[PDB]
């Protein structure tokens, strides 16, 4: 996240970091997620697409830093990696950019609520806040786009969303802003979301609920001014959602 | 104790 603050998970408390083993010794970070029900992260497909081997994957729950513990912390296991049939990355946007992660601990369980780990709302069908709204995204992702590395604790910062209108003018990205897509940007382009930020959430405030409305999926450069970061209209997948999700 | 979605404690 470029600007933004430094937090702990309580303030995130359904931010999910998402890691990949290597056969080799070490476990890198690929995204972030989201929680939505005790069993389910949701994310995104192209920080998987390149690599969908399961089993390779950890997920923890309750993390405030990125290669050290937090006490509370879930480590599990990836039971179910569905992505989205019709995933598509042209040159900048991908499409349907959406993923599901069932998750199952080493004893056989799902997320157990706690002060560090707790869901996210969805919204109801094609309902989405207004644009001006101001929303706020979390992630590990970089903090300049020329780092080579990521943070070791959490940011979060604050974008207002944007209509399509403005978002689909030439000068920003034309017509590579589909209506299952979102924009959000700051006023004053100071902090936006970036590389290592993909598959986190863009919560915003909706009808009384703290609501997942988007999850983070591309954008040209970090914090670049008319280069708003595109997010996956979750609003848009819930039919999708609905026919994957089941029980607690 | 059990979960509210959305709720930060
Ligand atoms: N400007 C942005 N909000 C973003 C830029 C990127 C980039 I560069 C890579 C992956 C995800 C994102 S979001």
């Amino acid at each position: 996240i470029i600007g933004g603050e430094f937090t702990t998970i309580e303030n995130q408390p359904w931010f999910a970091a998402i890691y990949r083993r290597h056969r080799g010794g070490s476990v890198t970070y690929v995204c972030g997620g989201s929680l939505m029900s005790p069993c389910w992260v949701i994310s995104a497909t192209h920080c998987f697409i390149d690599y969908p081997k399961k089993e390779d994957y950890i997920v923890y729950l309750g993390r405030s830093r990125l290669n050290s513990n937090t006490q509370g912390e879930m480590k599990f296991e990836v039971e179910n990696l569905i992505l989205h049939k019709d995933y598509s990355a042209d040159t900048l946007a991908h499409h349907n950019d959406i993923a599901l992660l069932k998750i199952r601990s080493k004893e056989g369980r799902c997320a157990q609520p706690s002060r560090t780990i707790q869901t996210i709302c969805l919204p109801s069908m094609y309902n989405d806040p207004q644009f001006g709204t101001s929303c706020e995204i979390t992630g590990f992702g970089k903090e300049a786009s020329t780092d080579y590395l990521y943070p070791e604790q959490l940011k979060m910062t604050v974008v207002k969303l944007i209509s399509h209108r403005e978002c689909q003018q030439p000068h920003y990205y034309g017509s590579e802003v589909t209506t299952k897509m979102l924009c959000a940007a700051d006023p004053q382009w100071k902090t936006d979301s970036c590389q290592g930020d993909s598959g986190g959430p863009l919560v915003c405030s909706l009808q009384g609920r703290m609501t997942l409305t988007g999850i983070v999926s591309w954008g040209r450069g970090c914090a670049l001014k008319d280069k708003p970061g595109v997010y996956t209209r979750v609003s848009h997948f819930l039919p999708w959602i609905r026919s994957h999700t089941k029980e607690e | 104790l059990k979960f509210q979605c959305g709720q930060k404690t």
